[PDB]
């Protein structure tokens, strides 16, 4: 399963 | 000893709309999921037969959530086009990497989480889950960025809690498949080269998982130097390929042997010709 | 920005014996940017239907790809692999080996 939260550069 | 990752590129398309943006994840090296922004209608589909028996709710998150991945991706690139002062004119490149590896048994062993840009390292959590390593001056603004926003303690949690729990659930839906071990079928050729040498070439074919290694010796010596080891290639079967390859003088042919290892052989085979 | 050129293996699934039928593979790896064009060639001409593995990429963020297509050796046919890249300033042609 993809982790739910993606983060910004 | 096993491994689940997800990787992700976004790759953007001057004047031709936004960036293409795939997604896709494996255990070991098999990939069990997919997503394409250039399908006609974008989702996370199955790879793998074993992922089949989730329901419509884990397809319509991992949906969900890889199209907000893919969105944050777009506006990423929109950043680093500025941080490395780069024009609309050339396409660029963002690539990412998540992950965990168990060895034995049952919790994390490492932890990953990995970017690049244009083909190179660009940021890294670390693994001590703590802190991050930046590649140059641009990476450093992302990286504080990512301690602002306690981003290492949120992917540390993924990493010791779902990211294994999920690993051990898929290893034993697919444990026919992912837990099993094909023994390489082996085999050596010989063929003359100028100058009264030979080309002596160790063939494995047939095996899973991946990891091998072929060894050339001669009088009973690991000959590093000089042999051409090729790349680990896929069958198209769901197997692998790999050769090694010494040059010896001919009429010296028999003082060579090659060595293979893997986990599906009961032992080590030694092959001569 | 780094590119890196495509390497590339031109092999058959299955021992080759004329006359069975098998699968011709290309398998193009080590590459980056990520567009490339591939086609399977026999005796000189693009070989119809071949299909290619889903695209991805490598601990080094190089990207790889399998090209293949089901086929029946024999003696007399030539097989080849013909890849074009940014990294190349024309077409890269290999040749199947068959008896490498
Ligand atoms: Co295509």
């Amino acid at each position: 399963k993809l982790p739910a939260q993606f983060y910004i550069l | 000893s096993h491994s689940m990752r997800y990787f992700s590129a976004a790759v953007s398309r001057p004047g031709r709309g936004e960036p293409r943006f795939i997604a896709m994840g494996y255990v070991d090296d098999t990939q069990f999921v997919r997503f394409d922004s250039d399908s006609a209608s974008p989702r996370m589909e199955p790879r793998a037969p074993w992922v089949e028996q989730e329901g419509p709710e884990y397809w319509e998150e991992e949906t969900r959530n890889t199209k907000a991945h893919a969105q944050t991706d777009r506006m990423n690139l929109q950043t680093l086009r500025g941080y490395y002062n780069q024009s609309e004119a050339s396409s660029h490149t963002l690539q990412w990497m998540i992950g965990c590896d168990l060895g034995s048994d049952g919790r994390l062993i490492r932890g990953y989480e990995r970017y690049a840009y244009d083909g190179k390292d660009y940021l890294a959590l670390n693994e001590d889950l703590r802190s991050w390593t930046a590649a140059d001056t641009a990476a450093q603004i992302s990286k504080r960025k990512c301690e602002a926003a306690n981003v290492a303690e949120q992917r540390r949690a993924y990493l010791e809690g779902t990211c294994v729990e999920w690993l051990h659930r898929y290893l034993e839906n697919g444990k026919e498949m992912l837990q099993r071990a094909d023994p390489p079928k082996t085999h050596v050729t010989h063929h003359p080269v100028f100058d009264y040498e030979a080309t002596l070439r160790c063939w494995a074919l047939g095996f899973y998982p991946a990891e091998i290694i072929l060894t050339w010796q001669r009088d009973g010596e690991d000959q590093t130097q000089d042999v051409e080891l090729v790349e680990t290639r896929p069958a198209g079967d769901g197997t692998f390929q790999k050769w090694a390859a010494v040059v010896v003088p001919s009429g010296e042919e028999q003082r060579y042997t090659c060595h293979v290892q893997h986990e599906g052989l009961p032992e080590p085979l030694m092959l001569r010709w | 920005m780094i590119q890196r050129t495509p390497k590339i293996q031109v092999y058959s699934r299955h021992p080759a014996e004329n006359g069975k039928s098998n699968f011709l593979n290309c398998y193009v790896s080590g590459f980056h940017p990520s567009d490339i064009e591939v086609d399977l060639l026999k005796n000189g001409e693009r070989i119809e239907k071949v299909e290619h593995s889903d695209l991805s990429f490598s601990k080094d963020w190089s990207f790889y790809l399998l090209y293949y297509t089901e086929f029946t050796p024999t003696e007399k046919d030539e097989y080849a692999c013909r890849v074009n890249h940014v990294t190349l300033s024309q077409p890269k042609i290999v040749k199947w080996d068959r008896d490498m």
